[PDB]
RNA sequence: UCUGAGAGUUUGAUCCUGGCUCAGGAUUAACGCUGGCGGCAUGCCUAAUACAUGCAAGUCGAUCGAAAGUAGUAAUACUUUAGAGGCGAACGGGUGAGUAACACGUAUCCAAUCUACCUUAUAAUGGGGGAUAACUAGUUGAAAGACUAGCUAAUACCGCAUAAGAACUUUGGUUCGCAUGAAUCAAAGUUGAAAGGACCUGCAAGGGUUCGUUAUUUGAUGAGGGUGCGCCAUAUCAGCUAGUUGGUGGGGUAACGGCCUACCAAGGCAAUGACGUGUAGCUAUGCUGAGAAGUAGAAUAGCCACAAUGGGACUGAGACACGGCCCAUACUCCUACGGGAGGCAGCAGUAGGGAAUUUUUCACAAUGAGCGAAAGCUUGAUGGAGCAAUGCCGCG
RNA sequence: UGUACCAUUUUGAAUAAGUGACGACUAACUAUGUGCCAGCAGUCGCGGUAAUACAUAGGUCGCAAGCGUUAUCCGGAUUUAUUGGGCGUAAAGCAAGCGCAGGCGGAUUGAAAAGUCUGGUGUUAAAGGCAGCUGCUUAACAGUUGUAUGCAUUGGAAAC
């Protein structure tokens, strides 16, 4: 009543979830740091992490795009 | 990922196929997109009444044929026309 | 599959197989409706339904046809162009065993049917076993060869008495048929066209 | 260029008692399925008076569909003929 | 060029209004009597009741370490796979419970969207690092397993150098649109990639084909949303609705959106039928009718919804996933009493309900599907063969 | 699957007929028994000691590897009448009036073109229906070609 393919897929996606959760938390903390101490330097890090996640497919590329756009809007408004 | 393939509309102990442009994931004997031409295994001669126009259009669009379909295109000579139009 | 009392049925309907072999007989020359209640009054004034049914029964017993086959043939003929009073007569007369009878190679229609079922008959370019194939004038219905030597072949090859609408080319038993039978060749046993209307009502 | 054209509806404003809205009403003469006679119907669509159009009560207004601005709001106002009320 | 038949019955007898009944077709049919065969087609309409048992999605050693077996003095050759990895398991198959509404049919708008493999075209595929499966040893057990410490490999994972073109912005131009608003530049700033395998040649160096990978470009298919119209009965259901209606800022979603949030307002639907109750998957179609249309939504095909009941989520292009995962409920079963296992509305089959509806079968041989270069492998999809006068047709 | 099918292969009518009805609608009648009893029935209705309606037999009729009975759906039913009915005496005109909304509405001119008519285009999946043809010994069946309806857009007509 069980399939080796299904079991192996579960065992793989556990590790994949761990790694992807780590990356997403890193992105969250970087964007939070940017918003906390707004500075044009942190926007670059936000860009890098969002783009890397969007390529890897962990995050939706359109969400990465909207994050970039809204952070740039905040920066342009403040400067 | 449309795929020119066959489809059965015969009866018990008497098959009859139709070459048709249809999607990969849709069941055999289901819904299709464009009709190419019928075929009888026991038609002796001219077993595949081929169209040669919308079939070429769909392979130009990127349809992936099957083994039997490629064979049918081959005896008539549609594979030559496709390859030379590609070139 | 057929009745075994053709004498009784011929005496009831009043019409034999166009030869009166089942009416002349060798006894009593009886031409009355069968059963004890045969010599009674109330002869005419048959209802419309009664006479339609009697005529239909005569028609579909003259050839040994099941009523369901009759409905099938009528549904086949009805859709075409228009008034097919010249087409459905050919349709009814085009039976294979009937054509064998009018060919003259069997003593009786159902005996010809038995021979056809047993496979002593050929076709234009094939062989036929079922005694219901619809024929068309032009097919060379050549008879078998191993059936020409059977102890009962004399009256079969004595086909010189033949209908004009079946042409044999005598002594060659080619037995084709052209010049479809007319109402003259379809005698007064059943010559009516409101059986068509009865089947129009009872069959859509 | 070539651009697909939206569907249009012409109606008369029935009420307007909110912020940037106008509940317009559109009539139609659909035939009856069986007795085959025209029947007058009434449906109250909604639109927004974003600006430059105002379109107060009693104003005969043309209406063009749009992507949904909110729940139950999918229409916007356009040219206004017979300005009254 | 369509195209329609009637009769019996109230009276002592007649005419009319008027109800009942019959003559014709048809079914996923059942029952009684009887029964020979063949060609096609159909065969749990009830308990979305419960299930014993055996099968129903795997594949690749031409991605990778190891292990085993057969040969070989050895070096080594061949075969096989427990495991890592890639792709597929979201297709295909079944059922119609739920659902009276954008569920479905039709016509459209997506200036408000996504799309793996596929098609066309265009740049690269350079160089490093840390780990863990398999294995070893110990603890715990009958075993399932589980925990702890070391050892490895890559097309697994993470950095770095580099952007032909990409994404997000700045500067002004172009052409403008349907109101938000889209389309194209020239320059600039910021951000951003990966992986090699097989084989051939070449003393070597090097070169080459192919599969595959990263970044793009073109279509196509597929998925999602919005709207007009059509789509049951009932007034012996007259008010319903407080995220309900609208506005501002922000968040979230592939996307617009009270989808969500904080603030400010009181609106929105409703006698042209809201809301309530009952019932039902919708459609192409089947049967009937001269026609308008009546009726059932067999088989099959399109779409929707479900997988014992009720929720949540990971991976992924795509699921909130029938035979993947977590939790609760109910039920059944195993135990050596600590703990566990389970979901036939997949193919046969059992119990039960019923008037009533079948093999506990063979083959991937063709068609189709997935992996693979092929060898092939898997395919209860599919093709056959059993059973049944269940229906049409045919013969005795 | 040694299956469909074929042959001068041995034997041999040998291996094969039921069901309903018979007073009228509805094609098809006599006798025996019972005697308002036993029973039949879709409707009218049969049975009270001469039953063609009950039970049996004989005969005959309708179908046939099927025949009857039951259930449901349509027609016949113009019996919810748009096509296609009625309201004095047969079911049906509110007890009468003032009347909002709705339905209908005098004559002529102009404009537009929402209904109406017509041309082009897109679509209405395949299968199914109808017409033609081919293949199964013909058929049932399979395949193949043609074949409408509605919606939307655009271009004209202006009688209502
Ligand atoms: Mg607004
Ligand atoms: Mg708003
Ligand atoms: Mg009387
Ligand atoms: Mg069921
Ligand atoms: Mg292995
Ligand atoms: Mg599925
Ligand atoms: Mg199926
Ligand atoms: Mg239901
Ligand atoms: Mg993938
Ligand atoms: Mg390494
Ligand atoms: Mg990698
Ligand atoms: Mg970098
Ligand atoms: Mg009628
Ligand atoms: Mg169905
Ligand atoms: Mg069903
Ligand atoms: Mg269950
Ligand atoms: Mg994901
Ligand atoms: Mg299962
Ligand atoms: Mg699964
Ligand atoms: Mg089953
Ligand atoms: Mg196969
Ligand atoms: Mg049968
Ligand atoms: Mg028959
Ligand atoms: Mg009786
Ligand atoms: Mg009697
Ligand atoms: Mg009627
Ligand atoms: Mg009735
Ligand atoms: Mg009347
Ligand atoms: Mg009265
Ligand atoms: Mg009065
Ligand atoms: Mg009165
Ligand atoms: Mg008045
Ligand atoms: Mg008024
Ligand atoms: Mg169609
Ligand atoms: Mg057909």
């Amino acid at each position: 009543a069980n399939i080796k393919s299904n079991e192996k897929r579960l065992r793989q996606n556990i590790k994949r979830n761990l790694n992807n959760k780590g990356q997403k938390t890193k992105l969250k903390t970087n964007v939070k740091n940017f918003h906390k101490e707004i500075n044009l330097d942190n926007l670059g890090n936000v860009y890098s992490q969002a783009d890397r996640l969007a390529r890897k497919g962990i995050i939706s590329t359109n969400r990465a795009r909207r994050l970039k756009s809204r952070n740039v809007a905040v920066l342009n408004k403040t400067q | 990922m449309v795929k020119i393939r066959l489809m059965r509309m015969g009866r018990v102990h008497y098959p009859t196929y139709r070459i048709v442009a249809v999607d990969s994931r849709v069941k055999r004997d289901g819904k299709y997109i464009a009709l190419i031409g019928h075929l009888n295994p026991a038609l002796k001669e001219n077993k595949c009444k081929i169209d040669e126009a919308v079939a070429l259009e769909w392979l130009n669009k990127g349809a992936k044929p099957t083994d039997t379909v490629r064979s049918l295109f081959s005896q008539t000579g549609l594979w030559k026309k496709f390859v030379e139009s590609k070139k | 599959k057929y009745t075994g009392s053709i004498f009784k049925r011929s005496r009831r309907l009043g019409f034999s197989l166009l030869e009166n072999n089942k009416e002349f007989s060798k006894g009593k020359k009886r031409k009355t409706i069968p059963g004890q209640h045969g010599n009674r009054f109330r002869s005419s004034t048959m209802s419309g339904y009664a006479q339609q049914l009697q005529e239909k029964q005569r028609m579909q017993y003259m050839y040994g046809i099941t009523d369901k086959q009759f409905r099938r043939l009528f549904r086949l003929v009805l859709k075409q162009r228009g008034n097919l009073a010249v087409n459905l007569f050919r349709v009814l007369e085009s039976r294979l065993d009937n054509i064998v009878y009018r060919m003259g190679f069997a003593p009786t229609r159902r005996s010809a049917r038995q021979l056809v079922n047993h496979g002593h008959v050929l076709l234009n370019d094939r062989t036929v076993d079922t005694p219901s194939i619809i024929l068309n004038p032009g097919d060379k219905v050549r008879l078998k060869a191993k059936t020409i030597k059977i102890p009962i072949v004399k009256a079969a090859s004595e086909s010189g008495v033949v209908s004009p609408f079946v042409e044999t080319n005598n002594k060659t038993f080619e037995g084709t048929y052209v010049r479809f039978p007319e109402r003259s060749e379809l005698p007064a046993g059943i010559n009516e066209s409101y059986v068509v209307e009865w089947y129009k009502r009872l069959v859509k | 260029m070539k651009r697909n054209q939206r569907k249009v509806l012409i109606g008369i404003v029935k009420s307007t008692k909110n912020a940037k809205t106008a509940t317009v009403q559109v009539e139609s003469r659909f035939k009856h399925p069986l007795y085959h006679k025209s029947v007058v119907r009434h449906k109250k669509y909604q639109a927004h008076n974003e600006g430059e159009v105002l379109a107060k009560d009693g104003d005969k207004v043309q209406i063009v569909e749009t992507r949904p601005l909110s729940a139950t709001k999918r229409f916007r106002i356009a040219k206004i003929i017979e300005r009254a009320k």
